[PDB]
């Protein structure tokens, strides 16, 4: 069976936590933490394993950016250590495509890159590819018909509604049809032949709207709204659904785990996490 | 409070 881990994230504090729910039963287990405590992370799966990549720890000691890649082995319930990228990624995106994960965009101090690398498992190498057009930060990235999209974010000065795609054939980024709305700190994801882009921050409110990207007609659009307004927060797809997790909503760190239906375009709550929190990594694979 | 992250609500 397939569960969907939720790593890291913050409250109060960067977190270590590492914990998984089963859509099929409802219940949330409690795994091995992360190494090191990290928020704006972002997680995906390659061969089973999962992987948390960038972010940063705001502890009580200090802010520290993450360059650090690090996998999960659900069959051992253990964290190793992979390669470091290039740079500190906080509030970076990450797309798998073809066995190999793409790190985009985010922070290391005051610096927002435009720059983008490549990791390959078979080698625990990473190598650069062709920078974004645009600075991003809290991007939100995700893989279609093995092209990578890059939707919103923030580019040092302002918020951004506008959004990209990488052709990995041609090493080469080209803008797409922007948003309806500004968002930065979305969750974007792919279910069928749309990338949806759900909540985020428009530089003056939280979001509960959603809205999806049609890759052949190249036009947005609005679908039903979650029930709460969320930036920073988790997202993935599980059975044809899309699940949200946590957030921030400008008053509470967030507990709520939503769950979209697109045939009947509605959403509804589905379990809460054991604790509210924002900015965590999110992806499905097996049981441990 | 404008010393949070509106985005994010961490402590800046
Ligand atoms: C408005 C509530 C709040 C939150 C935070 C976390 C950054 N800080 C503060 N201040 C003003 C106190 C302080 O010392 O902040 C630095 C951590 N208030």
């Amino acid at each position: 069976g397939r569960l969907i881990y939720t790593a890291g994230g913050y409250f109060r504090q960067s977190l270590s936590y590492l914990e998984a729910y089963n859509p099929s039963n409802g219940s949330w287990l409690r795994l091995a933490d992360l190494q090191v405590p990290r928020s704006g992370l972002a997680g995906c799966v390659v061969g089973g394993l999962l992987y948390a990549v960038g972010g940063r720890n705001n502890s009580p000691d200090g802010n520290t950016d993450s360059s650090a890649l690090d996998c999960y082995n659900p069959m051992t319930n253990q964290w190793s250590p992979c390669a470091s990228m290039s740079v500190p990624r906080n509030r970076i995106g990450v797309g798998v495509i073809d066995g190999h994960i793409y790190a985009v965009g985010g922070s290391h101090g005051c610096i927002h890159h435009s720059s983008v690398e490549r990791y390959e498992p078979e080698r625990d190498e990473w190598h650069l590819v062709a920078p974004m057009l645009t600075r991003r930060i809290g991007v939100g990235v995700a893989v279609l018909n093995r092209l990578l999209y890059a939707v919103g974010g923030f580019d040092g000065t302002n918020r951004l509604n506008s959004a990209e795609c990488y052709y990995p054939e041609r090493n080469e980024w080209r803008m797409i049809t922007p948003m309806n709305t500004i968002r930065s700190g979305a969750g974007v994801c792919v279910l069928h032949n749309c990338i949806y882009a759900a909540g985020g921050y428009d530089g003056q409110d939280q979001l509960n709207s959603v809205e999806r990207y049609d890759v052949e007609t190249e036009t947005w659009t609005f679908v039903a709204p979650m029930r709460h307004h969320r930036s920073a927060l988790g997202i993935t797809v599980h059975q044809g659904k899309i699940y949200v997790l946590g957030g921030y909503d400008g008053h509470t760190f967030l507990d709520s785990v939503e769950c979209y239906d697109p045939d009947s375009d509605t959403w509804s709550e589905v379990t809460r996490m054991t604790s509210g929190r924002s900015g965590v990594g999110v992806a499905v694979t097996m049981e441990p | 409070c404008l010393q949070l992250d509106p985005e994010t609500g961490e402590c800046l």
